[PDB]
Formats: C-alpha cells, sequence, structure tokens
C-alpha cells in the first residue's frame, strides 16, 4: 500500500510537472499573432 | 492635435470596449487574427461575433487570446518588431521608448484605459499597455512585446497598479 | 422621400424598442389592445409599464403577446385584413408586396431589426416583420398578419434568418 | 434661474450619482469627512474612491455612513444647526421651511432625485431630502436634520413615498 502510494504520488507529480514545461515552453509562442513553432520545440513538446 | 485624430481613424472599427454594467474599464485588440484580452478587465464584448467564442488564457503573460475567423482577418491591425528608440504615436499623444522602456508623461492614466495599442508613424501596433507604475514626474508602464525570434516578453516594473 | 417621414411620427409614440445591455434587440408593438413580443428578442421593454405585464407566449407563431392596460387602449395601431398588391411602408423606406410575399430590396435587413410594423397607405399595421432570407439580389420577409376571418397567418420563406 | 446655477457650482464635485445599469437614482452626499448614502437606493458608487470602502449602517435613521480620509476632507459641505424660517434653495429651485416642516410645490418629484441636500442662501446644508408626500397642493418632504444638542432628527410625515 505504502510502495503504490508513493509510486502514484510521484508519477502524478512528474506528470504534473511535465504539462507546467509544457505550458511554460508553449505560452510565448501562441500569444504571437504569426502563431509558429520552431523546430526543436514542436515534435519535443507536441505542439502542432 | 491631428495624432489623435490619426488614432481615432485608425482605432475606430478594429477597437472594442469591455462593457460592465455600462462601464467602460478595458478596450481589446484584433491583430494577426487575434483577439488579445486582459485578466483583470472582466465584462461583456460589445462585438456581437468576438463576444460568442472560448478565449484561451495565459495567466503569466496576463493575456487572453483567440482565433478570429478568416472573414475578418485582412481588417485587423499590423504588427512588427523592428523598432527603434525615440518617440510614438498613444491614444493620449507621445510615449516615449528609452532603454527597452515605454514612458508616458504624467497628468493622465486612471482605471479604464488597459489594453491601447502602442502605434507608430507607419501604423503598426509594437505594444499593448496593460499597466501603470508612477515614477516620479514621468509614469512607466507595464507592456507585452515581441522580438525576433518570436516570443512574447512581458515587461513589468516595481510595484505597478493594473488600470 | 417623404414616406419614412410620418412612420417616425407614428413610431415614435407607439412602436417601443427593446434593451439589451448596450443596444437594441427588437422593437415591441402596441396594436388594438395587445402588446407583442418576438421570441428570439430578449431584452426589456422601455416603458415600467410595459415591463411588469407578465407575456403569453405561441411558439407556432414566435411572439409572446399580452394585455395592455386600458388606459393605452386607444393609443395602440390599427390592423387589417385587406392588403391588395403593390407598395406598402416600413420604416427603411418601402416594401413590395407581390402573391402574398413582402419583399424589400436588398441591402437592409439585420440583427436588430425585429417587430418593427409595416404599415400601410393610411396608418394601419398589415404585418409584423420576424426576420427573412436574401432572394438573390431583392431579400423576401417572414412576418405575421392576419386575415378576413381573424386567424393570424405567418408566412416564412425557405431558410429565413431570426433577425 | 440663477439658484440652479449656484446649486450646480456648489454641487459640481462633491455630489456623486449612484449608477445601477446605467440609471440614476440617487446622490450620495461628502459633509464632515462623512459619506451619506440611503438604504432604498442600491447601485455602484460613481466615484473610485468612495466604492472601495465599508458604510456602517442605520434602518432607524435611513443613513449609511463612512470615513472620507483626511485628503478630501477640505473638499466637502458645509453644515450648521442654526436655521430660521423661511425660504432655501434646492436644485429644482426653492423650497419653504415652515413649522419645523419643508414644503415644495408640486409639478417636480420623482423617482431618482434622493440624496440631493438642501441648501441655504450662505451655503450650508440644513437637510437631506430622502422622501416626499403629495398633499394637496404643495408635497413635504421626509428629511433628517440636526439640532443645538447633536441628535440626528429624521421627520417623516404621513404615507411617504421613497424616491
Amino acid at each position: 500500500s505504502i510502495c503504490a502510494a508513493i509510486a502514484t504520488v510521484s508519477v502524478a507529480a512528474s506528470t504534473w510537472l511535465f504539462c507546467r514545461s509544457r505550458v511554460a515552453c508553449l505560452t510565448p509562442y501562441r500569444l504571437t499573432p504569426n502563431a509558429r513553432i520552431p523546430f526543436c520545440l514542436a515534435v519535443l513538446c507536441c505542439a502542432r | 492635435g491631428k495624432r489623435q485624430r490619426m488614432v481615432m481613424k485608425l482605432e475606430s472599427d478594429k477597437t472594442f470596449p469591455i462593457m460592465l454594467e455600462g462601464k467602460i474599464n478595458g478596450y481589446a485588440c484584433v491583430v494577426g487574427g487575434k483577439l488579445f484580452r486582459p485578466m483583470h478587465v472582466e465584462g461583456k464584448i460589445d462585438n456581437d461575433v468576438l463576444a460568442a467564442l472560448k478565449t484561451k488564457k495565459a495567466s503569466k503573460y496576463d493575456l487572453e487570446y483567440a482565433d478570429v475567423p478568416q472573414n475578418m482577418r485582412a481588417d485587423t491591425f499590423k504588427y512588427t518588431h523592428e523598432k527603434p528608440q525615440g518617440y510614438y504615436s498613444w491614444h493620449h499623444g507621445a510615449v516615449q521608448y528609452e532603454n527597452g522602456r515605454f514612458t508616458v508623461p504624467k497628468g493622465v492614466g486612471a482605471k479604464g484605459d488597459s489594453g491601447r495599442p502602442i502605434l507608430d508613424n507607419q501604423g503598426r501596433v509594437v505594444a499593448i499597455v496593460l499597466g501603470g507604475v508612477n515614477e516620479g514626474s514621468r509614469t512607466a508602464l507595464s507592456v507585452v512585446m515581441w522580438n525576433e525570434k518570436g516570443v512574447t516578453v512581458k515587461y513589468t516594473p516595481e510595484n505597478c497598479e493594473q488600470w
């Protein structure tokens, strides 16, 4: 029970930080009126 | 004199106010097929087309953005990233761009004039006014702008008051 | 010209616009001692006397209707069952009546054009506009009207727009 | 003639209306470092400084009061308790003070003109208009006033209607 709780908290927190970093990557690039995404930050953050 | 008339001629149809029980508290911006609108200004869009949409949010950059349809993308503002230092046109006259900072002389500035874009001598939007802070005699602006790479940079001085 | 001015003189007294938050969405008509209001138009009637009256609804004919107070009964429009072909009047110029179809030359008729009573060559209401469609170079309308028996008749062309 | 101009010159900056979806229903009063505002008038304060406060209530005396800050206490109305009988200045002309009662001639008086202070020939507030009752030809007022001891006396005739 405690190992499943530790693993659950760790996976949920890592997924939360991943979504936080994806938002932090794509927030400056979406407010621009040109609406383009560069080559590296498109595929690595699933931006399309 | 004629600068305010040019601002009223350029921002006539493209600028829509935000109503809140009859009070004008902010102004949206239609540029690049995008509808910029701040967080702290809360109310209904005076335009009927722009009100029936869904705006994606960005609380860190203090911007709500949406997708303007294709039948209105030609009637938008212009935008650029190449900007030298000196003078620019604003709705209440002139604004100084010094050391990468927008400064407005005192006397003007209250609650309600948030979202007015900053124009140049050609007719392109270089910044969007979001807040202001009183600095001695000459106030500074907390705005957003773009760059050559394409990253929306939000400039915010110390202890600003939201308008 | 000349026709629209007496219609403005009539509409200044008895045709009442509705009050959406900043604009006008539709027009309540007071005819024969029975207040009429379209359904898709939502807001508040300008008179505090006509606001408090609860309306009965008729979804087949797209009109709320309520009873007019006794003082207001003499200051109502008049209604006519008999309409011959030709030209009738309207707030936006003239309207053609041909084969039982109120049609209008295009360029006019948009949102906020609802409940405007089509008058006649005497000053009596023959129809109430609820919307229309652009039939090529000339738009037709979707009105309710009356006949010889006393039966409210609604006509609506194909794919009309609720104005 | 000139009395209404003197009322508009004295009550220009110190009188703030109360807004309710664009409707003017009442007027507050800034006197003695205090903000008087009635109960039945509900809405938002047009001034930005006076709206962001907390008003202590008194339902028996029908008054909400607050503390005006020190940077605005010099720009208030004046107040006194020494009043003789006769005539006084009001926003719609003159008002008679007879037997300790304020009377206004008919023709004027509706819903919305609540909270207007009564001035004298020197420029001091002697009463605050809260309600009125129609008495024959000459209406009476239901107001508040002060005395020599310092007790706020609320005068209310029979069967008044709140404005």
